[PDB]
């Protein structure tokens, strides 16, 4: 009645607290993410299931969960541009890099998670100044300028990620980044089964993600 | 009790490669699989050598070398 004020454009706000372990960090929310007011939202993308498969979550979690993942997990969240607008500026990627900078330089997580390559090859740039040559997944030469926060590059979470179709293709580095976790607080892990490598058809895991999806 | 390599490769053209000690039982090996793989252990199985894995083998007990190669089938 009385006032028709609704926006299209919404916000996601981030999750983010001092002393955390991980940050994970994506170029923009999506629009379900922004209106469902939670980070990640299913379907079309995995990092919730890889989240479990990995084991950084003792039980299958969901973004209805996401503010219970600093103080359980130790996790937040936070992204390149803050807006998220219904249906990609270079400027907006500029004062987007320099207030996420200013985020991570004032809440200092262990780890700065990068989820995709391009976000992470746009804050290089516009951060490190380099353009990054041949960049590889895992852990980068780099720190958060000002801090001891460390850079950790995963493929992207979104099932429209084409190099790694399937969530189970992503998940070796879910993996690998429990492993630095715990080796930065001290956590003795059993050592008794280690995964040491993950290799994939990329023809066949394309094929198996489309027979997942139609089912 | 020294550890060792064990590939798990499925029928999806993917392997997955374990390091684990002699002496444990490979039902722990079948179950981080399953776990990471987001498989149920009910409608998987997994051979060596063509032989079904039990679960309470160890390499060990199955003679199994550095770099031996598990054979896991989706019973889907």
């Amino acid at each position: 009645g009385v006032s028709e004020a609704e926006l299209l454009t919404k916000t996601l706000p981030d999750i983010l607290t001092f002393n955390l372990d991980i940050v994970i960090i994506g170029i923009n929310p999506g629009l379900m993410a922004a209106y469902k007011g939670h980070h990640y939202p299913g379907p079309g993308n995995h990092f919730w299931k890889c989240l479990f498969m990995s084991g950084l979550s003792e039980v299958q979690l969901n973004h209805m969960d996401d503010h219970t993942l600093p103080g359980k997990y130790g996790i937040g969240f936070t992204n390149m541009v803050e807006r998220t607008t219904p249906g990609l500026s270079s400027k907006e990627f500029r004062e987007g890099g320099r207030i996420l900078v200013q985020k991570l330089q004032k809440y200092q997580p262990r780890i700065a998670v990068f989820n995709g390559k391009c976000i992470y090859e746009i804050f290089s740039k516009e951060v490190f100044g380099v353009k990054v040559k041949n960049l590889e997944f895992g852990l980068q030469p780099h720190k958060i300028p000002d801090t001891e926060t460390l850079c950790y590059v995963m493929p992207s979470s979104s099932a429209r990620c084409a190099q790694f179709p399937r969530a189970q293709d992503k998940v070796h580095y879910y993996i690998k980044l429990k492993d630095l976790r715990d080796q930065l607080k001290g956590i003795e892990r059993n050592m008794d089964v280690q995964e040491v490598q993950y290799t994939f058809d990329l023809q066949l895991a394309q094929e198996d993600a489309k027979k997942m999806a139609v089912k | 009790n020294d550890h060792i390599n064990l590939k798990v490769a499925g029928q999806d053209g993917s392997v997955v490669q374990f390091k684990i000690k002699r002496h444990t039982p490979l039902s722990k090996l079948m179950k981080a699989y399953c776990e990471r793989q987001g498989l149920s252990m009910r409608q998987i199985r997994f051979r060596f050598d063509g032989q079904p894995i039990n679960e309470t083998d160890t390499p060990a007990q199955l003679e199994m070398e550095d770099e031996d190669t598990i054979d896991v089938f989706q019973q889907q």
